[PDB]
């Protein structure tokens, strides 16, 4: 309690509520939530059509400079019409607070890459574009980073197993190197770890 | 002790010492299959059974956190002496 | 900007790019993974698993191992209904075999029933 | 060639699968009962179109359907077939 | 599903995009089989390349033939550059065998496959 | 180690088979693992 | 009218009267721990884990066993209710050994589950912890007396369901020993099924003991074998291999339950199976050989031999692939007969008319019956779960069992009439002290067996048991609506021949002694080859063959039910199927697969190759074997009853006996148990 729980805050919790209300509040074209968690980072969640203007807004307007940008992930999520989310992530310089910026998208419909107005954006969009597939229109140069060229399928996906579909080995009959489908030397045994007994209560959804 | 295969070679401890045919020999040609010729049951038949005169016993192994947990067994039945489930080693009573 | 649209399925299964015999032939099976009996409570329970048939696993010629030649062999997809569930396996391409949910039946139980004057419910020992 | 056996499939609503109930109530123990060593068969789980098929003549499985049909056109295929 | 296109507003742009893509992997190989030092004449690339084509006729949907020309228009970046090598256009060719079987006989002596 | 020299263990090598990879006197792999699945025998006698 | 509004935290639901708090919190999506609960078996309030509070309520109660009054309001997460859960669970970790390493249920534990998520951590009685002696209560289950927690599961259990009632509680106190008083051992029915029941790893299984641990192993479906109920079963498979099976629940059949012998029946699965194909050899020695010269002789072969004298017994496990390829070749060629082992006698055409040759009533709607009359078999034996819910049913809602054939053990007190089929004929005919009730009775249910079925009495009692349907169901003022005349069978692919319309048994064999012929699953006494003419051209296909493999011509090594996604049929006509859990070991190919490489090695063809395709032509020859999991009811009672009135016996003089009359005789009947160390051991372990 007084030991060993992490004490909460209280009017950095309101000063970031009122700052989600106000947002929320001022932009009535793309806010659908807003949301504070118990450790108190401000979370906005939105409709991917004005992902620009959000982001031009957040970096101006002067009561929000937010100049550090984080991350861009598209969290994959299977069960959803949009599975895959762009989780922007913003640290202020003048301020010290931290926002996520988490708009949604399926798997074809493209956003419109806002390399244009943060430009630490361009290799984070190229390297999510390689492996998720949130294609970026817009854009000058898609190419394939933290990947093989001749390999592809976006691996990241929960669709792509952890072993790959290819294997690389060498011969001398063509002195080079040649792919083959995938021979794994061991069963990576997958371990069952799903407690019953109701871990957590307070997150209890509605039963069907 | 090692016992004597067929092949002429050294058994192992548990049964999965070689058949006549098998290439798994010839893999071994050459090189020692090494063997530990110390067997766990080797041991237990030169323990001395100690006699304790209590009816439920504790066992540690010789010093906590040097060896395995409190165990607690029984004396009940003394056509069965007690055999920890960690130390392999009996335990009986007298009266 | 308001484009046409149509009565079709998605077609990413050319897209993913896993070769053509683990696209066809992994009939699929969707599954509830009912009550561990040996445990209790249905915690595990509300997760529709999509999961794959299983192939060979042989010995490894110097440990006994199971090597295999399978990447879809451990993969294990969680869903919240059936009807997205339907949705994804039409969306990615293969087919599919379903389970349905098979819940608790609630019968009416008392320990006021466990004993009776002229009922044969009759612990007997407690 | 040889005539081996006939398979009716049968369900729980259709008008034609009720003209093959009312074949089932009226008319079907003058074929089996005059006819020992034919092996028809009747198959049914919930919901089928009413099959008339016949396999005879080595792996030959002829084919007529029973969907809005008489009874009277039951006894019809059911000689063809015969 | 009023999605949102890619580069198409039916198929018309989509069969013209695409075949502009293959009538620049027919003007992309015989520069890259020269430059590379491969052991394969231009026809067998060419057919190959044809081949790749003739692999997806099934292909419906406006993004997904879009897609499709974006990934090969990304793929002749990198074999106009040498940012790939002669072991990937290697591994686009299937010669060293691998030379598994199709017919159910012989599915069923080299078995436990479907 | 001449300051305390016994210990009432005795199961040790007092041999010491020094550092050995790169002789014909090293070690292979094996699995301590029985037969899996045993086959079915064939009879002995025969028929007709 | 009985909607109770109850608040769980405030949220209100509507509960019936009698049903309790755990039931009321498991309609809103709420557990409360607890131990001496089970939602299948009795109830009782010993174990104390499942305290709970209620609002404005001074005196905290035992939520397990509570009748609801209307409009309460219960807190599930206050602090005293979580004040009391963590002293109990401080009370029940004090007397239990540091075990958990040792112990079989490491990774399916109940005190580690909730002693994380409700208990505390700094435990206290730094001295003490007596222990207790084991006893063996069997071969088959191993016992320490030692981490039993006394929550009285297995107890109740006993008491009310199992009726060998030898399982009681000695001593007081502290000093409270569970278990057997008598150090008699125990070997009844469903002894296997402790293991799932003992909350803690107090009674583990024997066999499986230490060859494996619950974190390690991966899950597959699969259906219960060698009974005709089919239960929801669990292969827990691990390393390539298997090594664990458990049940799993459905919802009309099954309940939480399995027979001993399935769940002890896995090394005799594993222990010497049929793995290469093989060729008699010139001395006339069974060796082995490839599938080429094997199949291609065999094959050319089957090119020779034509007419009526070509066999196939689908004796024991075979598939609906096995089933339909065989079929489909056989017709190919160019006739048949296909045959079975158990002989179902067929004299008013009873391989059709659907209802006739299958259990017609619901399993679970025993339990809806009132009046069940039981003719001969010894259902404890035959499909052991059958009777145990009649045993369920008769404790709950009070059936009403007669017997009638021969006086056997089972144990729930049944009436009985005169353990001879005439006799049943008199019931069918004139009055007794069963048949007042029996006509003029509510709800008639007529289980049959089919242990006498292989004598010549078939028609006669068939006919009698028609005649006893017919008048009872236009009898006792109803038309109709629920049904009677349930029958019985005790292999699978029994009911899976019947449901595909073929020739019962060997009948047609020893009339036409054949040429060449396909041993699908041969253990029993079927044939021998000097009753059998000079082409003695057998192809036995099978796995571990004892009976019949020394005097087989050609070896087929086929697969067995984990290794092949075999679609099967219980006793009611519903189709349940398995997944290919482990691929065979040795060369091994499944039924399908080799009926369709020796039609392509034969000069000819089978137009299917994948399994899509074999159910498409499944449901082309019968449509009630791809709606899967659906309970299908069969009518025309008076139909098949005027087809049934052509030719009538004098009944035998003999009183029908079952074989099936002790537990060692249904051990060692079946070729697993047959091949399998443990049941070896655990029939001289009654014995000795
Ligand atoms: S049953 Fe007892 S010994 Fe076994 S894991 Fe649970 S607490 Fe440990
Ligand atoms: S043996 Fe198991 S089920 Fe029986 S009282 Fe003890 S802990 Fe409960
Ligand atoms: S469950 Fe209520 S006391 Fe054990
Ligand atoms: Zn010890």
């Amino acid at each position: 309690t007084r030991p060993t729980v992490r004490p909460r805050n209280d009017v950095a919790h309101k000063q970031l509520s009122a700052f989600g209300e106000y947002v929320a509040e001022i932009l009535p074209k793309y806010v659908q939530q807003v949301q504070v968690s118990c450790f108190s980072e401000l979370e906005i969640c939105i409709h991917p059509d004005g992902v620009i203007p959000v982001l031009t807004f957040l970096r101006d307007h002067s009561n929000a400079q937010f100049k550090s940008l984080a991350d861009l992930t598209a969290v994959d999520i299977p069960t959803r019409q949009n599975r895959f989310e762009i989780v922007y992530n913003l640290l202020s310089l003048r301020f010290n607070s931290r926002i996520r910026v988490k708009t949604y998208t399926d798997e074809l419909t493209p956003v419109e890459s806002s390399v244009s107005v943060y430009k630490a954006a361009n290799w984070y969009e190229r390297e999510i574009w390689d492996m998720f597939g949130v294609f970026f229109a817009n854009h000058p140069d898609l190419r394939r980073i933290l990947t093989d060229y001749g390999f592809e399928g976006h691996p990241f996906r929960k669709d792509f197993p952890l072993s790959g579909y290819v294997e690389l080995r060498y011969d001398d009959e063509v002195k080079r190197v040649v792919a083959e489908p995938v021979e794994l030397a061991q069963e990576f045994r997958k371990f069952d770890l799903n407690s019953p007994w109701e871990a957590f209560p307070a997150y209890r959804q509605p039963p069907e | 002790g090692v016992r004597t295969s067929p092949t002429g070679e050294k058994v192992t401890h548990t049964g999965q010492v070689y058949d006549d045919e098998d290439y798994r020999r010839v893999r071994f040609v050459g090189r020692q299959k090494e063997v530990n010729e110390n067997f766990a049951i080797d041991l237990i038949a030169e323990q001395p059974v100690s006699q304790v005169g209590s009816r439920v016993i504790s066992c540690d192994g010789g010093g906590g956190a040097l060896g395995h947990p409190r165990v607690y067994i029984n004396l009940d039945k003394e056509t069965k002496t007690g055999t920890c489930g960690y130390c392999g080693l009996q335990f009986r009573q007298q009266h | 900007t308001q484009l046409i649209t149509v009565d079709e399925k998605l077609d990413i299964t050319t897209l993913t790019g896993v070769p053509e015999e683990h696209i066809k032939t992994r009939k699929a099976r969707i599954f509830v993974p009912a009550r561990n009996n040996m445990q209790s409570g249905v915690n595990n329970t509300k997760k529709w698993k999509m999961e794959f048939d299983t192939r060979e696993r042989w010995e490894n010629p110097l440990m006994g191992w199971a090597s295999t030649a399978d990447p879809l062999s451990n993969l294990v997809l969680t869903f919240s209904t059936k009807e997205d569930a339907i949705a994804f396996a039409e969306k990615n391409g293969w087919s599919y075999d379903v389970e349905e949910r098979k819940v608790p039946k609630p019968k009416s139980k008392s320990y006021g029933a466990n004993f009776s004057w002229n009922k044969r419910t009759r612990v007997s020992t407690k | 060639l040889g005539l081996r056996e006939i398979r009716i499939h049968l369900c729980q609503r259709s008008p034609g699968s009720q003209g093959v109930r009312d074949f089932i109530e009226k008319r079907y123990v003058e074929l089996k009962k005059a006819n020992p060593d034919l092996p028809i068969l009747i198959r049914e789980c919930s919901d089928v179109q009413p099959k008339l098929w016949a396999r005879y003549a080595f792996g030959q499985e002829k084919n007529v359907s029973l969907n809005n049909f008489s009874a009277d056109q039951v006894t019809r295929a059911l000689e063809n077939v015969l | 599903t009023s999605v949102k296109p890619i580069f198409s507003r039916d198929m018309n742009e989509a069969k013209r995009r695409v075949r502009e893509l293959y009538r620049a992997w027919y003007r992309e190989v015989p520069n890259t089989v020269h430059l590379f030092q491969l052991d394969i004449s231009v026809k067998q690339g060419r057919d190959k390349v044809r081949e790749m084509f003739k692999k997806n006729a099934h292909v419906t949907d406006p993004r997904v033939v879009d897609l499709l020309v974006i990934k090969g228009k990304m793929e002749l970046e990198e074999t106009i550059n040498v940012w790939k090598q002669r072991t990937h256009v290697m591994r686009f060719f299937h010669e060293t065998e691998a030379p598994r079987p199709k017919d159910f006989l012989s599915k069923f002596y080299v078995g436990h496959d479907p | 180690p001449t300051v305390k020299p016994p210990t009432a263990r005795k199961f040790i090598w007092t041999n010491h088979k020094f550092n050995l990879s790169g002789t014909p006197q090293q070690y292979v792999p094996y699995s301590t693992t029985r037969k899996k699945i045993q086959e079915w025998v064939p009879p002995s006698t025969p028929y007709k | 009218s009985n909607l109770i509004e109850v608040f769980v935290d405030g949220q209100s639901v509507m509960v019936e009267p009698g049903t309790t708090v755990l039931q009321a919190c498991e309609k809103v999506g709420m557990q409360i721990p607890r131990f001496c609960y089970h939602e299948r078996l009795s109830v009782a309030g010993n174990c104390r884990m499942c305290l709970v509070e209620i609002e404005k309520a001074p005196k905290v109660v035992a939520a397990c066993a509570m009748p609801v009054m209307k409009g309460w309001n219960i807190l599930t997460n206050s602090e005293k209710t979580k004040k009391a859960r963590e002293g109990v669970m401080e009370f029940l970790l004090a007397n239990h050994p540091l075990d958990c390493p040792i112990c079989d249920q490491g990774g399916e534990c109940d005190l580690q589950d909730q002693s994380m998520m409700f208990g505390s951590d700094r435990s206290r009685f730094l001295e003490g912890k007596r222990a207790v002696e084991d006893k063996n209560i069997g071969p088959l289950v191993k016992t320490i007396m030692t981490r039993c927690i006394q929550c009285t599961r297995c107890i109740r259990f006993a008491s009310e369901i199992a009726g060998v009632d030898d399982l009681g509680t000695t001593g007081r106190g502290n000093d409270m020993q569970v278990g057997t008083y008598i150090e008699k051992m125990f070997m009844s029915e469903l002894s296997g099924n402790i293991i799932d029941i003992c909350p803690v790893g107090a009674l583990t299984s024997k066999p499986y003991a230490f060859t494996a641990r619950p974190w390690e192993t991966r899950k597959t479906e699969s259906i219960d074998v060698m009974d005709a109920v089919g239960s929801n079963i669990v292969v827990s498979t691990r390393t390539g291999e298997v090594m664990r099976i458990l049940p799993r629940m459905h919802e009309d059949i099954n309940e939480e339950w399995i027979s001993d012998k399935t769940r002890f029946a896995y090394d005799g699965l594993k222990r010497q199976r049929l793995t290469e194909p093989m060729v008699r050899n010139e001395k006339g020695l069974l060796t082995h050989t490839t599938w080429e010269d094997a199949l291609s002789r065999v094959a050319g072969m089957l090119q020779s031999c034509q007419g009526n004298d070509v066999a196939a017994i689908a004796g024991g496990l075979v598939d609906a692939e096995a089933l339909i390829a065989l079929k489909d070749l056989l017709n190919r060629v160019d006739s048949d007969t296909l045959c079975t082992e158990e002989v179902f006698p067929t004299a008013g055409a009873g391989t059709d008319l659907r209802s006739n040759y299958l259990l017609n009533t619901t399993i679970a709607g025993v339990e809806e019956a009132d009046v069940v009359l039981l003719v001969g078999t010894n259902p404890r034996f035959e499909a052991p779960l059958f009777n145990a819910r009649i045993r369920k049913s008769w404790l709950h809602n009070d059936l009403k069992v007669a017997l009638i054939g021969s006086p056997v053990d089972l144990t729930y007190r049944y009436d009985h009439l005169g353990d001879s089929p005439k006799i049943l004929q008199d019931i069918a005919s004139g009055s007794h002290p069963f048949s007042q009730v029996l006509q003029e009775a509510k709800k008639p249910m007529v289980v049959l067996g089919s242990s006498a079925l292989q004598r010549n009495d078939g028609a006669a009692i068939l006919a009698a048991v028609s005649n006893i349907a017919q008048k009872i169901r236009t009898s006792s003022g109803v038309t109709g609506d629920w049904k009677v005349m349930n029958i019985l069978h005790r292999i699978a692919s029994q009911v899976a021949a019947l449901d595909l319309g073929y020739k019962p048994g060997v009948e047609a064999i020893r009339k036409n002694p054949p040429k060449m012929l396909f041993l699908l699953g041969a253990d029993g006494g079927c044939v021998t080859r000097q009753d059998l003419p000079k082409d003695c051209f057998i192809v036995y296909q099978g796995h571990h063959g004892d009976v019949g493999a020394p005097i087989a011509d050609v070896i087929l090594p086929g697969a067995a039910y984990t290794e092949k996604s075999a679609t099967y049929v219980n006793t009611e006509g519903r189709a349940q199927q398995t997944k290919v859990a482990v691929m065979p070991p040795g060369l091994a190919r499944e039924d399908w697969k080799i009926i369709r490489a020796l039609s392509e090695i034969a000069g000819m063809t089978l137009p299917y190759d994948t399994l899509d395709q074999v159910r498409n032509r499944l449901e082309e020859v019968s449509p009630n074997l791809v709606r899967y999991d659906d309970v299908e009811g069969a009518n025309y009672f008076q139909q098949a009853s005027e087809l049934s009135k052509l030719v009538n016996q004098q009944l035998l003089a003999d009183p029908l006996v079952p074989p099936q009359l002790t537990i060692k005789d249904f051990y060692m009947t079946d070729s697993i148990s047959r091949a399998s160390q443990t049941m070896a051991k655990c029939v001289k372990a009654v014995t000795e």
